[PDB]
RNA sequence: CCGGGCACUCUAACGGGACUGCCCGCGAAAGCGGGAGGAAGGAGGGGACGACGUCUGGUCAGCAUGGCCCUUACGGCCUGGGCGACACACGUGCUACAAUGCCCACUACAAAGCGAUGCCACCCGGCAACGGGGAGCUAAUCGCAAAAAGGUGGGCCCAGUUCGGAUUGGGGUCUGCAACCCGACCCCAUGAAGCCGGAAUCGCUAGUAAUCGCGGAUCAGCCAUGCCGCGGUGAAUACG
RNA sequence: GCCCGGAUAGCUCAGUCGGUAGAGCAGGGGAUUGAAAAUCCCCGUGUCCUUGGUUCGAUUCCGAGUCCGGGCACC
RNA sequence: AAUUCUGA
């Protein structure tokens, strides 16, 4: 990617919610391109939402995905024999990708044997500011700021 | 695995057969490791060819369905 | 319920329990079940003495399973250890006897790797 | 799995037919 | 050679070294009438082959000595 | 499925169209950015094609051929053994450690190729592999053939297990004169290690990676998980 | 024998100047190098050897018991 | 801030 600034592939709007983002989240739950056996789980989670909080799985998204967005993380560099892993801002685009990813991984960690349960629950704890995905958020934010010593390295 | 027959070479019977009448000596050289040892043969030792030389292998009850090649090793020091 | 030998499986379907017996698998499972009107989707947790002893019938009476098959299987191998046929050996030596690649993969019937080596590539 | 010779895919991956995959 | 004729080997000494080859090799071979068989092979044996330890692969020559002394 | 019909689908043959031609921004031009129109843009996506030359690379064992060597054997034939040998060690691959799962029952959608001592519709026996009969097919007209994952509903409920299938014991079918070495499948019983893997390390920027199945070649049969093609679903990231 | 102090994280030590328990090093996960550390974030672990009395009760306030640490003699 | 490759 040395010539062109690459291209931001387009997300097809959801086919139930109509969100170009409610799909980006399913895509990460898609193993082997089986979007049917993936979106199913997701939609089976939205029913665990409406069956454990009148809150429509919509604000449980715009909130759990917003309380996970890391403002700044660490991206290492080397000026020459310099093992400086500088902290810096995050591209609004990147933020989302890092979020969704940590959300799936975290989901895939809970002890719930089924699946949608895990996604639903992790979405609840993350909206309610206390999910394993946010644990990685603060963990990442600790590294950040704590190294503001390298502020003159904003490449 | 065979299904209709016992694919036992010509010279096998032709030879052995006369040897069964009164129970002859024993020394019966061979090159038919691809056969079978049907009963009545008991006692009569056969000089099976392992590819290099003749092995004086004795015959007893238990060993029946087995073949001649499953009694003359082809490699050494296993 | 002490069914065959010393095996008391519970909390599971009375169709997989028989599998946990040396000499019984999926086959003979959904076999003694049809030949005894015993619904497979039930449990050892609840079953009439009749179903037990009846099971002990079409099981411990049909094919004489652990101990005695075990005793026979070894007896056959023991027979292969009479004069020593080709199958007899390779068994006497504890190796596989089904025409297989021994130059590599075979740790199953090979007694773990004993890296006992020593070849070289560059002295003085 | 694709090596369990006593199932559906057991024969699919194998390319044969048996008691565990009769001829339609 | 001494394992084909039937004789028995004892590696009294073998020692590697820096890059590749061998520094010193002292072996004891037994069996009936053994010295008389390895007595003629007592000298310096020359080799001529493409050098593997070269980039161009040039044709090179190598020398190595073989001494023989019985156990009296 | 009938007669009947070329409007579709498709099949194969010849053409159009895209060229930075049209608008606007930059530049002297070349050229670049963006916008529209258009099914399609700035080499639209793939092939095929790979310069003077390097590597005294590899290939006398595909063939040819200089030169050296043997010619009642360094040639010719034959039964049989060996190339498959295992205390070890490295590479490419296959199946897995599982619940986005496995097993069970029912029902659907492809493409590319391939079939006369050849592929086999459908019955009957055998749980089956497989065996009888026999029709159709020189094949856009009959068959190989069911695609699979999936959709669908019923039970397992996290235990090395209904996961995983190595190994071993018993029984059979099929080619082939002949399956001990040394074949492929069928059934029963065996159910070992493996709970994502130290140091290191491989591929891919899009219908790509991953996953799923189908065909062909050689060939009596096959150790093909290899190779060459075909198609179903179908991502993340690229600041620099 | 007399005079003084003290064990609490694997180790070393602070501490309502009475309720509310803590640091450094060890250790683990990650982060992690061209290679180990140096950078870098996050957690479990207890009557403070310890015998109690006042205090509402005490890791800290009295006696005092066991041992530990440091000094002072005589013989 | 990290050595070496003989001799056709
Ligand atoms: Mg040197």
């Amino acid at each position: 990617a040395r010539r062109r600034r690459a291209e931001v592939r387009q997300l097809q709007p959801d086919l139930v919610y109509g969100d170009v983002l409610v799909t980006a989240f399913i895509n990460k739950i898609m193993r082997d391109g089986k979007k049917n056996l993936a979106a199913r789980i997701f939609y089976d989670a939205c029913k665990i939402i409406q069956e454990k909080t009148g809150q429509e799985p919509l604000k449980v998204f715009k909130q759990a995905v917003e309380n996970v967005k890391p403002r700044m993380e660490v991206r290492s560099r080397r000026v020459g024999g310099a093992n400086y892993q500088v902290p810096m801002e995050v591209s609004p685009r990147r933020q989302q990708s890092l979020a969704l990813r940590w959300l799936v991984q975290a989901a895939n960690q809970r002890p719930e044997r089924r699946a949608a349960v895990r996604i639903a629950h992790e979405l609840m704890d993350a909206a309610e500011g206390k999910g394993g995905a946010v644990k990685k958020k603060e963990d990442v934010e600790r590294m950040a700021e704590a190294n503001r010593a390298y502020a003159h390295y904003r490449w | 695995s065979l299904k209709k027959g016992v694919f036992v070479d010509d010279h096998l019977l032709e030879k052995v057969l006369e040897l069964n009448a009164k129970g002859e000596k024993r020394l019966i050289k061979t090159w038919s490791r691809r056969s079978t040892i049907v009963p009545e043969m008991v006692g009569h030792t056969i000089a099976v060819y392992n590819g290099k030389q003749h092995v004086p292998v004795y015959i007893t009850e238990n060993m029946v369905g087995h073949k001649l090649g499953e009694f003359a090793p082809t490699r050494t020091y296993r | 319920a002490r069914i065959a030998g010393v095996e008391i499986p519970r909390n599971k379907r009375v169709d997989v329990a028989l599998t946990y017996i040396y000499g019984i698998g999926k086959a003979r499972a959904k076999e003694a079940l049809e030949k005894t009107g015993i619904n497979p989707a039930t449990r050892v947790k609840d079953l009439t003495e009749a179903e037990v002893v009846r099971l002990r019938e079409y099981v411990e009476n049909t094919w004489k399973l652990e101990g005695e098959l075990r005793a026979e299987v070894a007896a056959n191998i023991k027979r292969l250890m009479d004069i020593g046929c080709y199958r007899g050996l390779r068994h006497r030596r504890g190796l596989p006897v089904r025409g297989q690649r021994t130059r590599t993969n075979a740790r199953t019937r090979k007694g773990p790797r004993k890296t006992v080596a020593g070849k070289k590539k560059a002295p003085r | 799995g694709k090596g369990d010779r006593r199932t559906r895919r057991g024969k699919i991956w194998r390319g044969t037919y048996g008691k565990y995959r009769p001829r339609k | 050679f001494a394992e084909r004729q039937g004789f028995q080997v004892e590696v009294v000494d073998l020692t590697p070294g820096p890059e590749a080859g061998i520094d010193y090799a002292q072996i004891l071979v037994k069996g009936e009438n053994a010295y008389g068989l390895l007595s003629p092979e007592a000298g310096v044996h020359r080799l001529v082959r493409p050098s593997p330890f070269d980039a161009s692969g040039r044709r090179h020559t190598s020398f190595a000595g073989v001494e023989v002394i019985p156990e009296v």
